[PDB]
């Protein structure tokens, strides 16, 4: 099980350097748009075999709807503020995280 | 006749593009119409100067999607479509290879499933995963699947700001 | 669900170029299906960074056709579409290609109403540019004529398929 | 230890979603960086738990260089196609990646 | 009546040179493709106020098959011999051109 | 006089079909050369019939002196590009093309 973590690690690792390299020629606004796609992706990964929250769950779909649903007419500036701050208060749980 | 053109003109006009792909697989029955609507696309000189590329392997789709940004989520399957050099007449024969795509996509709504064309990917490792040779040039990545959720339309500007009369500035 | 899939498989994969046109003119009623149909393609980020000019004067269209060698026969109705490079992305650029699927939607409007059409874009991009009153930031991209036809269509011949497609690698 | 991994990949989203929030303020040219960041701490998880390819030790150092320590210079277009192409190798090995 | 004839002269003549200037970049073939498009241009009006034989407008409509029809499968050696013997044979008629 | 402009048209039709036929023979370069021969060919027609225009005077005499003169030492791209223009501003005189 951990093996196939690994191989997707290494996936999305090649992934986001594609995205690293291709923001050299993207328009201004996707340096956060590229962010968010890694962080739905990493959020699928870690659900699948990562501590499981209910909030965690949401933060994936919410970002689904972003990413995978219709573009256009998406302001950045406060919908990555609660995405940030849900996503901390779920890992300020001492269960979901680790000391 | 009337309905028949009724009915095509929603087909067309329904065409939205899908992110989100189910976990069914395309099969083949189902891959060749779509091909076959695909490779009947005006071309610069009858001269089909064009690759495609059907890649459909788990791997071979791992490994596109990850090179490629432009894809969202994993596609049942993956068309490559690049521009034939040694058939070429910036080219004006490349906007035709887009054009088959085009047809590609409205095929995928012919059959109910959907693509999403991306332009927006790293020519060199998808190149080689593709195996093609130098003449051809990888233009456009079509991740093509069965839709998972539902379709909406995006913002459009009004009509009169990118179709004008006769002129332009004219309503 | 299968007659109707039938049914748009048949007229896109039924649609040949018309260099022949009719005396038949094309009514507004004809067209404004076929630019609803056609501006329904897909945009770069949604930028819809394009331009669409409709001809149907007879003095624009015998001007137009005179200085674009790609017009075989007198259209009744032309469609200039252009790049609105105002909008593009990154600063050759990928929405021209978004711009010609726009132009593959206005050819399938054209066929399924009866109408018919080439994406002719062989033109003197200057002299088209000063007859249609462009801007500098809207580069020409192809002068699609679509009218009635007058010719059956004729299909064209075909590569082989083995040699156009392959199987997840090359030559396979 | 897989679920030490999933928290370490709910580190990792967090970072990615600060990260994109932030690159609003932060210049154009720090989404290519903010990228190549996220790249070598994905590359750090999978070290311990992905498959162990020499080249992928060599490319997490590449990145650890260009990161961490000196600013500067690092031209990004020949780095990143350098260091995603090389990455590019590594996972067609068919032990690095199975199916 | 004569008018008519020199206007759609002018705008033959642009077209003449639209595709001189074509030719530049055009594959190699065009340059015949672009003489026969203009001979049944010429032909086309030449009909409608010059004299009128039966085999001019069959010229005409070959040309129309091979220009307006489909492309390909087109030899040039030959088609374009009978077409050019064809035009001969009508024009050393002392009727249909004058002294 | 209508019928003699008619006249002089096939003579010029049966001009553009040898000189397709001969193209194959010449080089590309020719190809060109055929069509801005045409083209003040086409304009000798109309400069007794069709609209009488200054510039097309100009125009006529440049491409006589092309023509006509001396060969070699002419560069066709810009050539072709600055008669083409003059001529469109010529067509877009309400009273050279009325419609
Ligand atoms: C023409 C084009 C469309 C793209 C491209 C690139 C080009 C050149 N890249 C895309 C991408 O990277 N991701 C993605 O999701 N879509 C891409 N598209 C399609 C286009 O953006 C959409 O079709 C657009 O949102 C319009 O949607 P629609 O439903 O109205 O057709
Ligand atoms: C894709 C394309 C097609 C063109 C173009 C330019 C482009 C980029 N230019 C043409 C032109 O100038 N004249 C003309 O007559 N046709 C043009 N076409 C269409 C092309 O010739 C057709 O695709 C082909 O002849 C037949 O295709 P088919 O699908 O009908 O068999």
């Amino acid at each position: 099980e951990v093996r196939q973590v690994g191989e997707e690690l290494l996936l999305l690792a090649a992934y986001l350097l594609s995205s690293g390299r291709g923001l050299l020629d993207e328009p201004r606004q996707y340096g956060t748009f590229r962010c968010l796609d890694a962080a739905r992706r990493v959020l699928a990964l870690a659900a699948g075999t990562g501590p499981h929250h209910p909030e965690l769950d949401a933060l994936r779909g919410r970002m689904d709807d972003v990413m995978c649903g219709p573009m256009g007419d998406h302001e950045l500036d406060t919908l990555l503020d609660q995405m940030c701050e849900r996503l901390a208060t779920v890992l300020e749980d001492p269960d979901v995280i680790s000391d | 006749p009337s309905q028949r053109s009724s009915h095509a003109l929603q087909t067309l006009t329904t065409r939205r593009a899908v992110r989100a792909f189910a976990d069914r697989p395309v099969d083949d029955s189902l891959l060749d119409p779509m091909l076959d609507a695909m490779l009947a696309a005006p071309s610069a000189s009858n001269k089909q100067a064009w690759a495609f590329v059907a890649v459909r392997e788990r791997r071979a789709l791992r490994l596109l999607r990850a090179f490629s940004p432009g894809i969202i989520e994993l596609p049942p399957l993956v068309v490559a479509a690049c521009f034939d050099r040694s058939r070429a007449v910036w080219d004006e024969g490349m906007l035709c290879v887009a054009m088959a795509v085009e047809n590609l996509l409205l095929a995928a709504h012919c059959l109910g499933l959907g693509g999403c064309p991306s332009g927006s990917f790293r020519r060199g490792p998808v190149r080689r995963l593709l195996g093609l040779p130098d003449h051809l040039e990888p233009l456009l990545l079509v991740p093509i699947g069965h839709p998972a959720r539902p379709l909406a339309p995006a913002p459009r500007r009004d009509r009169n700001e990118v179709v004008s009369h006769e002129r332009w500035g004219t309503g």
